[PDB]
RNA sequence: GUACACACCGCCCGUCACACCAUGGGAGUGGGUUGCAAAAGAAGUAGGUAGCUUAACCUUCGGGAGGGCGCUUACCACUUUGUGAUUCAUGACUGGGGUGAAGUCGUAACAAGGUAACCGUAGGGGAACCUGCGGUUGGAUCA
RNA sequence: GCUAGUAGGUGGGGUAACGGCUCACCUAGGCGACGAUCCCUAGCUGGUCUGAGAGGAUGACCAGCCACACUGGAACUGAGACACGGUCCAGACUCCUACGGGAGGCAGCAGUGGGGAAUAUUGCACAAUGGGCGCAAGCCUGAUGCAGCCAUGCCGCGUGUAUGAAGAAGCCCUUCGGGUUGUAAAGUACUUUCAGCGGGGAGGAAGGGAGUAAAGUUAAUACCUUUGCUCAUUGACGUUACCCGCAGAAGAAGCACCGGCUAACUCCGUGCCAGCAGCCGCGGUAAUACGGAGGGUGCAAGCGUUAAUCGGAAUUACUGGGCGUAAAGCGCACGCAGGCGGUUUGUUAAGUCAGAUGUGAAAUCCCCGGGCUCAACCUGGGAACUGCAUCUGAUACUGGCAAGCUUGAGUCUCGUAGAGGGGGGUAGAAUUCCAGGUGUAGCGGUGAAAUGCGUAGAGAUCUGGAGGAAUACCGGUGGCGAAGGCGGCCCCCUGGACGAAGACUGACGCUCAGGUGCGAAAGCGUGGGGAGCAAACAGGAUUAGAUACCCUGGUAGUCCACGCCGUAAACGAUGUCGACUUGGAGGUUGUGCGCGUGGCUUCCGGAGCUAACGCGUUAAGUCGACCGCCUGGGGAGUACGGCCGCA
RNA sequence: AAAAUGGCAA
């Protein structure tokens, strides 16, 4: 690109849209679980992965992943969601936070307790 | 569903006012069970919910836990057809309160031992979901 | 068309040095002669000469130190498309001072060092290393 | 030569079936915002004066000057009407796209892929495609 | 595209003041591709974060400016307001009421409800600084000084420290030998910051109020003022910093991580399950990747996670990238605006350069210092603020003006080659059709067939006629044209290129967004024409099927005039113009004297370039000017809107 | 002459 051309039309940067739309520049958002269900992973991974549909205060409804072993979450439970997409689950762009609001910490967790909201023995 | 949300809020407020009133959602059935000191006590609270909170709801006796069983015995073949799976199972009624009994009576490796657990899992899952209701 | 004559002069030297040509000849002009003198004084070119009156021709005698061109690279910093002017403090340094930069100061065309000593800034004609 | 590399028992295209996701159209429908043509006229401010009234000034002592009030006019907020534009939401149904699963039908390309392939264009056909016309090599072969 | 107070003018009115500020009248202007208008978003700045820098992102705290004060509107008073705690009106809300009528505005401080992932006490003092009023005393001050809450951040400090093999137990691992935890702990000798308890103790305090003295002032040693002098007095913080004393290791470590990237490893459980995951991926019975344990690594009153910004990203490349084949050269050309432009002299000084001056708030940043036990923090001075205006110099270069020159470009004279274009005409060969003669049973087609044709005489052969279309050989890696393209011969009209030797003009040039023209085939419209060929279509075959390949037929179309369309792998997948940089073999077309010198063209190849393949004086080498274009693959060159088109 | 196809796998 010649200088004169660049003067006429400047170089433009990419939009670079975010990958966590529902959060809307908020570290966490709160939502009520409309449904809690298990979904199969994309290839080459085989499991039953726990997910929930949560209607956030912002009003966007997004699938969120309930991490750890076991969950107490049911329909109408209030949970706090954070950014983080599950590779092998399509349309899952958020993770539920264990130990926040209704969501309970993983039982019998002695390592990475803060991540799974488990209080020190 | 909109009435459900209103109902939940109404139930919370009523529970705050009256601690002898207990309202909880059964996770299994998804039914909301209301507990009270009297039928009138519950009727008032239901009426309040309808009038004060404008919640339309239907009140009935909670569904009792029900279990299914077989009365007669029969030998049945389940064939799935590459993907291949063939099993012959004899179902017989057990005594009342005897529970579930599974017997592997395969002889001579007609069915590979590796697939026996899969057969059991399939039966167990199907039994849990029932056959009638 | 020949919109930049000076660029052609530098190109002729560079191409001549690559081709192991003893001399490079171009149509003479006052600026080209001035730039040539700087190269001769800095010992990048052995000698320069002008011939003809109606149509003068500038001949530059290239020098090879060890069968390798003395001028490793020659580049036109200021061009018709984009002109570059530098203040005295901002005058460029080539190859950590090993190279020269031809600067057109008010007094005349001179090396960057000479212009910096003078304290007069000017347009940067080219970098010669 | 090759788009194959558990290596042609390779690879791989499209219709159709099913579930789901985002999206376009759609009798329209309901919000937001706004353009234009009008309407409207609280208060205030300015202008005029049917009338009413008047500490300081003047006076022939009657009044005069000047002012206030009221009325009226101009401007103008709310508000109101008609007709457009734009944006958002939703809509029976419908178009194309994407994602599964070992569904169905074929085999279009990749080897000369068994009618070389492909480009533009026109016609035809369940589908990939097929055919005509002109163009390209980003075709193999040649003993 | 926009605009009628609109643009300007004249007069009058108006403002503190200029002014369409306003009004009348007059003229028809003003604005915009250097983006008007309109739509969307937004307080601005000094600064902050990031970055080597250039940039990029941002504008919380502090400071400057602006706007706003329930919403909408208006004015009054005043030096100043169209006024947070003023007025009036209207509206929405809340409240009072005797129902007639009234009251109110936390985006001051604290606080409540609500919303949210989330953000503090309805504190103390006016002791200091500053402000209002006052002669002053003083009064007022949710400014401000302080306190409370919060790991939110930054900084500093602690949680002991020497000794300690018993290499204890206990844990984990183990080849059961042992190794590891680990001198770690116990054991022993010390130290006591900080916390706690006790006792001392700065500084922020200046001034003001009493007197008292002198001087000034005055009629006055009055009073007043001024400066000294003397005596009590002023501190919210506050149980102040700090110092000192006392007891005792007492009262004080957690979080994330260990497949690779990435420093840190095994064991056990689990078995494509449960799970993990930023990326790559891991898990199906020997998992350093899941969960737990031992051990280790990294950090530490924090440690992770999430969100957000910059970097790495040369991945929008000004610094600092590309476009033969990876994404990217407009199909080609003409050309306005714009960009750029040979050589010489004079002149000017716009750019450029130098110096000077004014300014560029303080703070921040940076440097050198100073003060808090140190640090964070506070602070003095300097630097820096890269900018801008003005003045005075310089004149190389760029520009302007003026005069030149010939070298670029162009004009003329002469000749050469050419399927260059448009128009009219004509020839020969062949096919088809029609008529007649001869003649007899096949013809035609295919891998093989069949459909089809023929005894109403085909096919074959000969003769005459008609009509349309294309021009064998020449013919060529040949030529011509900007590209698309252009092929028998003849005439007519017309474009371009090249060579030779002179003359002539005097930079008259190059590129080119927008714009305009031309632009294969197919297609469309109107009117003609129609031999051959042939989408569609029909029949026969082939096949599992055969909407095909093959066979027999056959319509549009192919042809002509005119009009439209505007696209192709419109390709050299290579923009245009100019300069420079080894060679060889050929083609075609001039020209000079076998040897030269021009134009064009084909193949090979050196340096160099390239990811490689290749390109290689016809560059994809080396440079310059200008333009077009690109920024992962799909979705998609599609949707929508616009423009254009008969479609 | 005709001559289709072989899920995804480690
Ligand atoms: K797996
Ligand atoms: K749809
Ligand atoms: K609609
Ligand atoms: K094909
Ligand atoms: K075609
Ligand atoms: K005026
Ligand atoms: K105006
Ligand atoms: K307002
Ligand atoms: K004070
Ligand atoms: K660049
Ligand atoms: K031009
Ligand atoms: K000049
Ligand atoms: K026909
Ligand atoms: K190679
Ligand atoms: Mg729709
Ligand atoms: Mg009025
Ligand atoms: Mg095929
Ligand atoms: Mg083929
Ligand atoms: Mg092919
Ligand atoms: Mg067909
Ligand atoms: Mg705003
Ligand atoms: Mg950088
Ligand atoms: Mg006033
Ligand atoms: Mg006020
Ligand atoms: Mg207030
Ligand atoms: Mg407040
Ligand atoms: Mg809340
Ligand atoms: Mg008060
Ligand atoms: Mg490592
Ligand atoms: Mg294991
Ligand atoms: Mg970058
Ligand atoms: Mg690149
Ligand atoms: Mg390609
Ligand atoms: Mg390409
Ligand atoms: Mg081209
Ligand atoms: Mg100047
Ligand atoms: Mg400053
Ligand atoms: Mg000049
Ligand atoms: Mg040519
Ligand atoms: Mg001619
Ligand atoms: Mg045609
Ligand atoms: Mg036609
Ligand atoms: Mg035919
Ligand atoms: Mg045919
Ligand atoms: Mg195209
Ligand atoms: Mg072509
Ligand atoms: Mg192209
Ligand atoms: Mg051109
Ligand atoms: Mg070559
Ligand atoms: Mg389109
Ligand atoms: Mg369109």
């Amino acid at each position: 690109a010649t200088v004169n051309q660049l003067v006429r039309k400047p170089r433009a940067r990419k939009v670079a849209k975010s990958n966590v739309p529902a959060l809307e520049a908020c570290p966490q958002k709160r939502g009520v679980c409309t449904r809690v269900y298990t979904t199969t992973p994309k290839k080459p991974n085989s499991a039953l992965r726990k997910v929930c549909r949560v209607r956030l205060t912002n009003g966007f409804e997004v699938t969120s992943y309930i991490g750890g072993e076991g969950h107490n979450l049911q329909e109408h439970s209030v949970i706090l969601i954070r950014g983080g997409r599950v590779k092998d689950l399509p349309g899952v762009r958020y993770h539920t936070v264990r130990g926040a609001l209704d969501c309970s910490g993983v039982k019998d967790r002695k390592q990475a307790r803060s991540k799974y909201g488990v209080k020190r023995p | 569903k909109a009435d459900q949300d209103k109902m939940t809020q109404a139930l919370v407020k009523l529970q705050e006012e009256d601690p002898t009133f207990h309202a909880h959602t059964d996770e299994e059935t998804g039914q909301v069970i209301i507990g009270g000191m009297g039928e009138l006590h519950l009727d008032i609270l239901v009426d309040r919910m309808k009038k004060e909170f404008n919640v339309e709801c239907n009140v009935g006796a909670p569904m009792v836990s029900y279990r299914e069983t077989f009365k007669s015995s029969a030998q049945v073949q389940g064939k799935f057809s590459g993907q291949y799976g063939d099993v012959h199972i004899e179902f017989t009624p057990n005594e009342t309160g005897a529970g579930f009994e599974f017997e592997n009576a395969i002889v001579g490796g007609v069915v590979p031992r590796e697939y026996i657990p899969s057969v059991e899992a399939g039966l167990k899952d199907a039994m849990e979901n029932g056959v009638l209701a | 068309s020949m919109q930049d004559p000076i660029a052609d002069m530098l190109t002729r030297i560079r191409n001549g040095q690559a081709a192991n040509k003893a001399a490079v000849t171009m149509p003479s002009s006052k600026l080209k002669v001035a730039i040539a003198n700087v190269l001769k004084e800095e010992g990048f070119i052995e000698d320069f000469k002008v011939e003809g009156d109606t149509k003068p021709e500038l001949e530059l005698t290239l020098k090879y130190f060890q069968g390798k061109a003395v001028v490793e690279s020659i580049q036109r910093v200021s061009r018709p498309g984009l002109r570059i002017y530098k203040r005295k403090d901002e005058l460029p340094k080539v190859m950590a001072g090993l190279g020269i930069a031809v600067v057109s100061t008010s007094k005349g065309v001179m090396t960057d060092r000479a212009a910096r000593q003078a304290g007069l800034g000017g347009e940067i004609i080219c970098y010669v290393a």
